């Protein structure tokens, strides 16, 4: 029977053919065969069969032949010349690579900390409509270890995702929204860290997702910025971003909107805004010209919602802050 | 061909359905850039909690990740105002239910039945291989083309079995939103106790189907769902109605297709066979001619969609 | 023997009995999803201290968490005629007590330690980053679904921080005094809340792990005169890597106990643990002897006849 040295050769060089097809389809099919055959001899090492579980010698000599080869970075380059069920083998196949470990260590992640490029071409996938499935799935199970998070959010290539999270092929836009929301909440150190070490450019994007065209894209970001905000690792955020005059102007718009879902989720982020001590003089001076307005309104926002028993305690206590407010 | 993710495109022309909890409109459709004809499945989402979000963009992973011909393919997905719009190909004599209410009111013909299910078991075997459980087998989540191929359709009910990259043995997920199906589930789906249930939960539907395109009435009809679960708890197994069974009593079935919903509908999951398994069944041996020769023709009494 | 109809719900059998009142399986009659009932008997709770005040904090914060590793609120009902409440929850199958009960040993494999260990603390990292302290984590309040997914419980002793406070300090001492930190048994002012959550994380991993508990004594009195001396053991069949976690959490002083982060960074909480024993099973019913633990349901549906 083949070696995993034999099935890496073999892999390699029918991709090493696929990768030019100077040669007429005669070759170009028998190619193509053998790249989906030792897809699968790799996958059965890994996986195993039901009568013959998976044999950890010959898993170590596949995972060490797949850093020695470089085929890791060439599966990932070449994806578009796979076949469907092919490309399903190969997300498969670095997946369960991806979590091997060797007491504590996970050499996988040791090994994509130097060629970083498979971050990045993984990334780039959701421009190619035929592979963007595959790449976000495989891109999702690397942002689950931290080192692999880092290179990611550290990266001029993060703000792409502003790009894809509106993008008019709705399946393709909303896993890119997945693999965004997972970077910013997974890891809470890293995700404070970042946040604000880049405050100044990251809610420069973020406020053009809360005009949106779109109402899945304003729905879901406008969500999540109430998560980012409430979650205690976060608070000097949070502290910050409430003590801006353009961002309480931008909330008083949102609880005006055609959507119930919409104001319902402004009047969660604008609560946090009047319920803070120590405000800042241009909030007091905005409240204070909007005091009337805002007494009238919230005496009547969504009084037919009578299940909700805190949400009466909350619009209670913001009447009566709005009451209580003080002229210079 | 490639459909525009733009609302601009499509000319709705007439409404030939309904679904998810009452939120979807199923229209036909005229593509005005080539002329041809489409269907347009649409749900506000306004009407959606968070959750029902979420459980919609789980049907766009899922019919993504199968290619097979005897599932249907989707076209496009976009949004439109506050609409979800999916868009996929016509099926001409729409679901194998909308036959039954316009033209087969007392039950189908078996070799007619004969072609639909080997169609549907084809497409549960690839289904089963890639580590899914379907729920919802059932005869409006069948289709059916102007050139007599079947499509089975119900991908929003689909379970991954797959768990941390391990195949499970078992899974113990309480199928959402499945208040219109619960004739169609297996005990060991409704029991939600320790044991847990797998892919040969399918097998019970399709039983349950076979009855339903045979008799022209689902099983347990009439019943609410209370009494409906305990006389699944008690073991009441539904069979076909011929003379051999017992105003439609004229006919009989053959004892292939009698044998066929005996080896389905088995109390013990272990005891029912594979998909791969009953495509060899002596029940689909009768099939001679090709499916877009004879299903047809099968249909005579009916007039397709043109 | 008859059937009972609540809302939507019709009643089963008891599964057991809280701090404040009896735990029944129900059915929803419309979806036939399988439901746990709290039945609250408002005669009862105004003998309580504080009862009623706990009960309403409990629904609300259960009306506003969501997490895979915390218990779900499904409806609160009302009978003010009859002068009760009930809370319907999402159905667990046992407590992780009832398997600690249920073997001569009273401990779990390390690598069945490992995997409940991993979602408490999952669990606890959202508690935390939401502002809710839970004083009172231990065996008997951690559940465990059919799917073997855990769930923590009982959440009607905890606090919740104030929106606008920099840190987690907490005022008052409350929950189960066996699971208690020194900061308690002294009867300080002021202590760190989510530090005292690690403390019982702590003597929950010893226990689970070990089958004893590390401070004993007759009454309160005696248990907490134990613990603020601060001294304990760790037996010799406990590994050094266990033996290692088990001293940065159970430390004396709040400051030198580790925090989720120097627990997640742990050597044994990082390493893979091999399958060496075979893992405890949750116990047959302990009336029925059934197994698979099915529904009481069936002569109530036998009773009432559909519907
Ligand atoms: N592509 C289609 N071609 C023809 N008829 C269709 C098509 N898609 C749906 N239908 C019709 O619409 C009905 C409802 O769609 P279905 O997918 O079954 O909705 P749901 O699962 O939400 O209940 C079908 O039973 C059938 O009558």
């Amino acid at each position: 029977h083949k070696s995993p040295a034999d099935i890496v050769k073999n892999l390699k060089e029918s991709m090493a053919v696929l990768e030019k097809q100077d040669i007429s389809d005669k070759k170009a099919e028998k190619a193509t065969e053998e790249v989906s055959k030792n897809l699968v001899a790799m996958k059965e090492i890994l996986y195993g069969t039901n009568e013959k579980e998976p044999q950890t010698e010959a898993v170590a000599q596949l995972a060490q032949e797949l850093y020695n080869s470089g085929l890791l970075s060439t599966l990932v380059a070449d994806l578009q010349l796979i076949d469907f069920e092919g490309k399903k083998d190969v997300a498969q196949i670095f997946n369960n690579i991806l979590r091997r470990q060797i007491g504590t260590r996970t050499p996988t992640v040791e090994y994509i900390c130097t060629q970083q490029n498979i971050l990045f071409m993984l990334l780039k996938g959701y421009e190619s409509p035929e592979i963007a499935l595959n790449c976000g799935i495989m891109l999702r199970e690397c942002i689950r270890h931290e080192p692999l998070a880092k290179i990611i959010l550290w990266s001029e290539q993060f703000y792409d995702f502003f790009r894809y999270v509106e993008m008019s092929t709705f399946d393709i836009a909303s896993d890119a929204f997945a693999t965004f929301k997972d970077l910013l909440t997974r890891h809470k150190l890293l995700s404070a860290e970042f946040l604000e070490q880049h405050y100044d450019r990251f809610f420069s994007e973020y406020e053009k997702l809360l005009h949106s065209e779109n109402y899945v894209t304003k729905r879901q970001s406008l969500k999540l910025l109430g998560e980012l905000l409430l979650d205690r690792h976060n608070f000097t955020i949070m502290t910050k971003y409430i003590s801006k005059p353009e961002n309480l102007k931008l909330m008083m718009n949102l609880l005006r909107d055609k959507s119930r879902n919409i104001q319902f989720e402004a009047f969660h982020v604008f609560k946090v805004f009047v319920a803070n001590p120590n405000k800042t003089q241009p909030i007091l001076d905005i409240l204070l010209k909007n005091q009337a307005k805002l007494i009238e309104f919230l005496s009547k926002f969504q009084n037919d919602r009578t299940e909700d028993e805190q949400f009466n305690d909350e619009k209670t206590y913001l009447v009566k802050q709005i009451r209580d407010l003080k002229r210079p | 061909s490639s459909f525009l993710p733009e609302g601009g495109c499509y000319e709705l022309l007439t409404v030939i359905g309904k679904g998810f909890e009452d939120l979807m409109t199923v229209n036909l459709a005229r593509y005005k850039p080539t002329g041809e004809y489409v269907t347009v499945r649409r749900i506000n989402l306004e009407a959606c909690s968070n959750e029902m979000v979420t459980f919609l963009q789980g049907e766009l992973h899922v019919s993504k990740l199968f290619n097979h011909p005897n599932i249907v393919p989707y076209r496009a997905t976009f949004i439109a105002d506050n609409e979800l719009w999916v868009v996929t190909s016509f099926m001409a004599y729409g679901s194998a239910k909308d036959l039954i209410c316009t033209h087969f009111m007392d039950g189908m013909n078996e070799l007619a039945i004969a072609y639909i299910l080997q169609g549907v078991l084809k497409a549960l075997d690839y289904i089963h291989h890639m580590g899914y459980v379907h729920r919802s087998v059932k005869a409006s989540h069948i289709l059916i083309s102007v050139d007599g191929k079947v499509y089975l359709s119900g991908l929003r009910s689909n379970l991954s079995m797959i768990s941390h990259g391990q195949r499970q043995r078992v899974v113990h997920d309480f199928p959402k939103y499945s208040v219109k199906v619960l004739p169609w589930l297996s005990p060991e789906v409704l029991q939600q106790n320790l044991q847990g249930y797998d892919a040969k939960s399918d097998i019970y539907s399709v039983g349950i189907t076979a009855c339903e395109l045979a008799n022209g009435h689902v099983p347990f009809k009439d019943m609410p769902a209370t009494q409906m679960l305990l006389e699944k708890l008690n073991g009441t197994v539904p069979c076909l109605l011929d003379t051999s069974t017992i105003h439609p009593y004229h006919r009989t079935f053959s004892p292939h297709f009698h044998h066929f919903v005996e080896q389905c509908l088995q109390r013990n999951p272990d005891a029912r066979p594979s998909a791969s398994t009953l495509l060899n069944h002596s029940f689909f041996k009768q099939i001679k001619r090709r499916a877009s020769e004879a299903l047809p023709e099968l249909l005579r009494p009916v007039t397709p969609i043109t | 023997k008859r059937a009972k109809l609540i809302g939507k719900y019709l009643m089963g059998d008891l599964l057991g009995e809280g701090s404040y009142g009896k735990v029944k399986e129900v059915l929803d009659s419309e979806t036939l999803c399988r439901r746990a009932v709290k039945i609250l008997k408002k005669k009862k709770l105004r003998r309580i201290p504080n009862g009623e005040a706990n009960v309403k904090k409990e629904i609300q914060l259960l009306r506003r968490l969501r997490h895979k590793n915390v218990i779900q609120l499904v409806d609160v009902l009302y009978n003010e005629e009859k002068q009760k409440m009930y809370m319907v929850m999402e159905y667990c199958v046992c407590g992780m007590q009832e398997m600690l009960d249920s073997v001569p040993e009273k401990r779990f494999p390390v690598c069945q330690a490992h995997g409940y260990f991993c979602q408490l603390i999952d669990g606890l990292e959202y508690l935390h980053s939401q502002g809710i302290v839970h004083k009172d984590i231990k065996p008997g309040n951690l559940l465990l679904t059919t799917g073997g997914t855990l769930k923590i419980s009982d959440l009607g002793v905890a606090e919740a921080l104030h929106p606008f406070a920099a840190d987690d300090t907490c005022r008052t001492s409350q929950g189960s005094p066996a699971f208690q930190p020194p900061e308690i048994a002294n009867g300080l002012d002021t202590f760190s809340g989510f530090k005292v959550d690690i403390w019982s994380a702590g003597v929950t991993l010893y226990n689970i792990t070990t089958g004893l508990y590390p401070f004993e004594g007759d009454n309160i009195y005696k248990l907490f005169e134990n613990i603020g001396k601060g001294s304990y053991a760790i037996p010799g069949d406990c590994g050094p890597p266990l033996s290692d976690l088990l001293k940065g959490m159970l430390e004396y002083e709040p400051a030198k106990r580790f925090s989720i982060r120097q627990i997640r960074q742990h050597s044994w909480f990082r390493k893979k643990h091999p399958p060496a024993e075979a893992p405890v099973p949750i116990p047959p019913s302990p009336d029925t002897k059934d197994r698979w633990r099915s529904m009481t349901v069936v002569p109530y549906l036998e009773d009432l006849h559909g519907a």
